[PDB]
């Protein structure tokens, strides 16, 4: 049950990190059946 | 060796089309399952749901 959560807040002007309250909504609870210990980000 | 089919003779050597089904119950979340029946909807009565 690989859970991901996404939140898209563009209302920050942004210098390092905003100071405010926000929530995260569920997107999918799809299962993989194997544990994960490492990950990497794909960049174009 | 080829089968050597024929339409002019009776059973035994006739073409019998066969399809099989295979199932298993492993410790996994339920993904492939059958239908569940849906009933009507009623209001303003102390009923079950
Ligand atoms: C979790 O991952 C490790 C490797 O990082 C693996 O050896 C182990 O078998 C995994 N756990 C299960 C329950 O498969």
């Amino acid at each position: 049950y690989f859970k991901i959560y996404s939140k898209h807040t563009p209302v920050n002007l942004g210098r390092d990190l905003p100071q405010g309250f926000s929530a995260l909504e569920p997107l999918v609870d799809l299962p993989i059946g194997i544990n994960i210990t490492r990950f990497q980000t794909l960049l174009a | 060796q080829s089968y050597g089919f024929r339409p002019t003779y009776g059973v035994g050597h006739q073409p019998y089309r066969v399809v099989v089904l295979s199932f298993e119950l492993l410790h996994a979340p339920a993904t492939v399952c059958g239908p569940k029946k849906s009933t009507n909807l009623v209001k303003n009565k102390c009923v079950n749901f």
